[PDB]
């Protein structure tokens, strides 16, 4: 009966614990009970201590015991982790055996400072050819994912993962970029094929999984983001370049708001606590980029939100806006059209892209964005039937030509050298002429003529990565003879 | 011996509390027993309130509670019979029978609260689980241990649809069915239970297929929420035991949500968006994802679903679409058009609708399939206005095409014997897709339409047309 | 003694808190100092919460209360037919002490699931736009939703005097006793109800539940039960009994009252989440009984009130899924003239012909589609004659079929003078005749039958059916009147 490091349970229930004891306990602190389930201590109070469960609280009674960790809630980080499948806690769930872990951080991580930082200038190619033209991402961006159900929202975060393959199998250090998954309120089912399609294109060799099912209790997908993402520091601080996708943190909140909730807090907006900005916040800071002091390293993030019926000034999606570096919205309307990705280039940003993109898609992609940010003002202006003139139907030819140049089936990642080109043509306008049955064609018809030909050119993008005033001419005079034939 | 014993504190509502004695309260989610002059009453563990106190919350009706009196503990959560002595036997959430033919001799007895099985027993590939229906197969196919939503109420013959899938399965998988009912019109429960026997899925002399649990509406949120679990424990049993593809119905999906939203609600918890409990987050996958394929066997959802205020935003719905793999719409004018079943072919959707799943063919077929269905619907405008001569030779032909397919769509219910006396039969996968390919390349053209209305095969159609003309002569 | 009295420790609010009675039931009843009487509903582990029935300006502190030892129950009885009782039973009309049969509790469970069948026996409510269109069965439970002052008690107050017909006459299994629970409505209207239903000789068979609003909340809680059981008699015993909740709605806001004083959680709009638990433990004791059982019934037409149409409100939602059909009511359609205002295209029954005479069947099963494609083509009514003759056909239908179901006030038909209107309708030999005239149509045409065809109307309701040789017959007669028309 020592109260100094143990304790008994008052009470239990609403997946709360109020111990006595425990008065050398710090906050936050990881815990056990006598049946061995974890908790923490969230609230100190004179008398008593309020615990959150990370298992049901049929497992605890009251009147058992309670013994501390006298260690803040970890989870096992180091390179042994890839390949592996692990929950929040970072015990194995594939059943591989235990994992080679070289240590172990803190559940809640304090964002590096304003000093230790640099501005993100690595391009991450995507694979996806509307992305990184518009929206691209670098190594320190927090790019956001935000979309309706079903709007290919984990399909531009995996499509992306697969896309590092390239480098990772190289030589080179500072090209890999390593992957860490963040599976959060989902089904079992959904993440065990998502894992099968990661060992078929063999991504799993460089990828860390963290679970935090439905099934699991709500506190399990609130710590799940913050330990994950501590998986992925490791890298960074090593100067190596991480990459992490929460999927999705709209659910987490609303986990949270459950336990916001259960311990009787003030509701806010659509019942969410105050504090649910401070929740995405600490995450999120948690992403950039180092000084080279530090070692060069790096963490990119890619959080998902869910919509519903593509409001974008819901509170959730407005809180993570205006944390992220920029949005890829996914509108449905333009998923049923066939237009897939169905990147809304209206709501889609990049707060930190030419400062991260190849200088070879600045120069061909000018003012491409601002161009169908217009395009959509035009094109839904004229949509009635009504007879336009020139200079608004010019403009309204070029658009939809642009349009279904950025569609780009799924699995289907192309290189930066491949991207380039076909930018190129749209802005010039030698597509125009093309019909538009005949744009899909168009583009695999194209880079063999390149490949066959003209492959040169390819090359010298793809080392240099960026054209010269002389590669320039010698590109013109290559596509508007292939335009002719 | 180990005999546990309480006494009642306090009676709110379906909320009673009970003290027992110090170091010796009964866990969470067990068990507990009062002596009432009709049977027995049932609390389920809720909250440790402390002082060797806890509130639980009741199973049925609370009126005559006095405190004092004694309270048993079984010292296990609720506990439902298992095994094929279940099949043909109404069961309600408590676990004991109501049909009135005596006591379910079981040998063994499962308790309804179950962990959801581990990542490493799930599957790494989805498959399709052949039922029966061409309508199903071709455009909506059932995934194996999905979710699938059923819309539409009475009317559309939603009752039909349902025995029809336990009789199918039961003779090309040979799983068995498990029916369960939360917050069930009473009135209904009567009329099911009576129609079952009377289509054959349920005999009582010879061999049940589908097990009945149902929770009336009369009956206390406490009930009401659990019922759900009691029906999916059983059907686990023949998952994990008999390793079978056996199907979850569940109606509605609805009233399980509601009903946990007036158990919260009493509990004390604070409201979330909307009115709903916080904890419905977690509830609806307490539920979900103990229905999956493992390597035993493999548990079917098949559970309606009621949209609140024709809303899709709202909590409740959107929560369990989260699950939905697949959806079967039942509309009142697809039933108008003398199409049986009700089935939508272009509200009906499927998460497993690629050709990474159902292979290229399938794909493509399918995919035509709803194309030229889609067309036709545009056409149903200038047809009935400027006649049908208003189409191209392109047009027009797809049109004489779609008029075939969607009769063709049409399948006699085998369950449904004693009510058209037409034969019922079961069309496989590897026939459906052949059937409609030939239709597609324009291989039937000189067929007439009603030879593809109420068609079991393909084969079939050309006996039926042969038959047509013959009587013509 | 402390364990059969108790002392009150605090009142108000229509709740005073009691300390003792260790010994008290649930929900049983108890007797004050004073005289006034009420029921505990909390059961504490220090005091117990119970209501009142009286003003609570008889309770003080201190005062003694001593139990009862018996729950909330009502006598029930042929006796109670032609009176008049409170809640709790007792009479107030002054006719005298009330003769019962017994007693029985206000909590009655429903019948099982297997002590139940099919509904098939029809409740004639003597309104053509009803018993055509939405049919009403012996133990159903058909819903009369809708806006204030559009005709709600109209549907209920029609259908008790339609049931002169048989309830004079000597077969029992073919009468059918009305019990109307009157929930928070002024004593003035009671008395005018009960006033209408004397000067037309229904009380005859009629038993009115009064629940004025002045009246204590529990009263207005316990009325619905109290008049449950009084039916239920006549469902056991073998007979038919039709019980008109007005309203529903009344009843929530009386149970809310108490719920909130007591403290208990606040749901959805001020209710406590056992609301809906209320009104599905009072309708499904409403049914119809198998032959071993007795092969009584027992019909619920409860009535609630919305808010502007809005039928999505909680209470309304609660009501309208546990029902078996709405007859729903529009204002807008009673300013037209359509009296009753019974909105067809909402207006659902799921039993729909299972109760419903084959005589009228024979031709409702065509009116409900006329009708039908009537509110499809509505618009085109207000253009020009540019209309096509195929939709303009529709409409002479539309404008003539709606004519005719407007039936006035306090004017039941029997089927076989339902059939003769219909039948004319469907087939169409009013379209030649002129719109403003159908009305007259009506008598003019009755009273031709009462003459001339008696013996065809008289067949009609004999057997109930309409043979070949009837169908010819009636045309036949029709053709001649409308010609000398
Ligand atoms: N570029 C594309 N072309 C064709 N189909 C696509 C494309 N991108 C995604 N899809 C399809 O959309 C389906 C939906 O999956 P996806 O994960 O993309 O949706 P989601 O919005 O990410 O769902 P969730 O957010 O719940 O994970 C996928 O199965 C995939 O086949
Ligand atoms: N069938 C009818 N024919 C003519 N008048 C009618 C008819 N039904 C109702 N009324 C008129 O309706 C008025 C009362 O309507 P009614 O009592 O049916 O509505 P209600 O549902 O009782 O509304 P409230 O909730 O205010 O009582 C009376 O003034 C009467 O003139
Ligand atoms: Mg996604
Ligand atoms: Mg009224």
């Amino acid at each position: 009966a020592n109260l100094n490091e143990t304790g008994r349970v008052l009470a239990v229930g609403d997946g709360i614990a109020r111990v006595f004891g425990l008065n050398n306990i710090q906050a936050e602190e990881l815990v056990e009970f006598s049946s061995g389930v974890k908790g923490m201590a969230l609230n100190l109070e004179p008398g008593q201590v309020g615990i959150v469960l990370f298992g049901s609280d049929r497992l605890v009674k009251e009147g058992e015991l309670v013994k501390r960790t006298g260690n803040i809630v970890d989870v096992p980080v180091g390179p042994g982790l890839l390949g592996r499948v692990v929950d929040a806690l970072g015990n194995p769930i594939d059943g591989k055996g235990p994992i080679d872990a070289a240590g172990r951080s803190r559940a809640q991580v304090k964002a590096p400072g304003i000093l230790p930082r640099r501005s993100v200038h690595e391009p991450v190619q995507t694979g996806l050819k509307a992305v990184d033209a518009l929206v691209p991402i670098g190594r320190g961006q927090r790019e956001l994912i935000i979309g309706d159900r079903q709007t290919g929202k984990t399909a531009v975060a995996l499509d992306t993962i697969l896309n590092q393959k390239r480098w990772n199998n190289g030589s080179d250090e500072s090209k890999k970029l390593y992957c860490v998954y963040v599976a959060v309120g989902q089904k079992r089912s959904t993440v065990a094929q998502l894992v099968q399609t990661l060992e078929q294109h063999d991504a799993m060799k460089y990828s860390i999984i963290v679970a935090a099912t439905a099934s699991e209790a709500a506190p399990l997908q609130y710590l799940a983001p913050f330990t994950a993402a501590s998986i992925g520091e490791w890298f960074r601080d090593n100067g190596k370049h991480a990459l992490i996708v929460y999927d999705d943190l709209s659910k987490q909140a609303v986990a949270y708001r459950q336990l916001s909730l259960l311990l009787r807090r003030p509701p806010g907006r659509e019942a969410y606590p105050g504090d649910v900005f401070y929740l995405h916040s600490r995450l999120l800071e948690r992403a950039a980029k180092l000084s080279e002091k530090e070692g060069s390293g790096s963490l990119t993030a890619l959080p998902v939100i869910e919509t519903q019926g593509g409001d974008v000034s819901a509170y959730i999606p407005t809180n993570v806006i205006s944390i992220t570096d920029g949005q890829i919205f996914l509108e449905a309307e333009l998923f049923y059209k066939g237009i897939r990705p169905a990147i809304n280039v209206g709501l889609s940003v990049s707060r930190v892209g030419s400062a991260a993109q190849v200088k070879a898609l600045k120069q061909v992609a000018g003012s491409l964005k601002l161009f169908l940010a217009q395009y959509r003002e035009v094109a839904a202006f004229a949509q009635f039937g009504s007879d336009l003139d020139a200079s608004t139907k010019q403009t309204l030819v070029r658009g939809e030509r642009l349009t279904q140049l950025l569609k780009q089936n799924q699995y289907s990642p192309l290189a930066t050298e491949e991207q380039v080109p076909l930018i190129y043509a749209g802005v010039n306008g030698h597509l125009d002429g093309i019909e538009l049955s005949r744009i899909g064609e168009f583009e695999s018809s194209f880079l063999s003529y390149l490949k066959s030909n003209h492959n040169e050119l390819l090359t010298e993008i793809r080392e240099k990565g960026e054209l010269s005033k002389e590669l320039l001419a010698s590109l013109k005079s290559a596509t508007e003879s292939f335009v002719a034939t | 011996s180990t005999p546990i014993t309480g006494k009642v504190t306090a009676v709110i509502g379906a909320i009673v509390d009970v003290h027992f004695e110090q170091s010796e309260l009964p866990a969470i989610l067990n068990a507990l027993e009062i002596k009432t002059p009709q049977g027995k009453l049932v609390l389920e563990v809720a909250q440790h309130l402390g002082e060797n106190t806890v509130r639980t919350i009741a199973m049925d009706g609370t009126e005559g509670l006095v405190r004092g009196e004694k309270v048993l503990d079984t010292g296990g959560p609720i506990s439902v019979p298992v095994g094929r002595e279940t099949l043909g036997r109404i069961i309600n959430v408590i676990g004991e029978p109501i049909d009135e033919r005596g006591p379910i001799k079981s040998k063994l007895r499962k308790p309804i609260h179950a962990d959801p099985p581990s990542f490493a027993e799930q599957s790494t590939s989805a498959e399709i689980l052949e039922t029966g229906i061409k309508v199903v197969d071709l455009l909506a196919p059932y995934a194996r241990g999905g979710k699938i939503g059923l819309f539409g109420g009475a009317g559309v013959g939603k009752t039909v649809f349902i025995q029809e899938l336990i009789n199918n399965i039961a003779k090309a998988h040979g799983g068995f069915s498990v029916f369960t009912g939360v917050g069930e019109r009473t009135r209904e429960g009567n009329d099911l239970y009576r129609e079952m026997k009377e289509t054959g899925v349920i005999n009582l002399e010879g061999e049940s297929k589908v097990a009945l649990v149902f929770g009336q509406m009369n009956e206390p949120p406490g009930a009401r929420a659990r019922v759900a679990l009691t029906g999916l424990t059983i059907a686990e049993y023949f998952r994990d035991e008999e390793g079978q593809d056996v199907l979850l119905f569940i109606d509605n999906i609805f009233r399980f949500t509601q009903a946990g939203s007036e158990v919260s609600a009493l509990l004390g918890r604070i409201p979330s968006a909307v009115g709903y409990q916080p904890t419905l987050a977690t509830d609806m996958g307490l539920l979900q994802e103990r229905i999956t394929t493992t390597k035993k066997g493999s548990v079917t959802s098949v559970q309606a679903v009621y949209v609140p205020a024709d809303d899709l935003t709202d909590p409740a719905p959107a929560t369990t679409f989260a699950h939905l793999d697949a959806t079967t719409v039942l509309s009142r004018g697809i039933s108008e058009l003398g199409i049986y079943p009700a089935v939508d072919p272009l509200d009906s959707k499927s998460r497993l609708l690629d050709a990474a799943v159902v292979g290229q063919e399938h794909y493509d077929v399918a995919s035509k399939v709803q194309e030229t269905l889609q067309t036709y619907k545009s056409l149903q405008d200038i047809i009935a206005i400027l006649g049908m001569d208003e189409l191209s030779e392109q047009d027009k032909l797809t049109v004489e095409r779609a008029r075939k397919i969607q009769r063709f769509l049409s399948q006699p219910f085998a369950v449904a014997e004693v009510f058209t006396g037409i034969p019922g039969k079961l069309v496989r996968l590897k026939d459906t897709v052949a059937s409609f390919k030939a239709v597609l390349e324009g291989k039937y053209d000189n067929i007439p339409e009603h030879a593809f209305y109420m068609v079991g095969g393909i084969e079939d159609v050309v006996a039926k047309a042969e038959k047509l003309a013959a009587e013509a002569n």
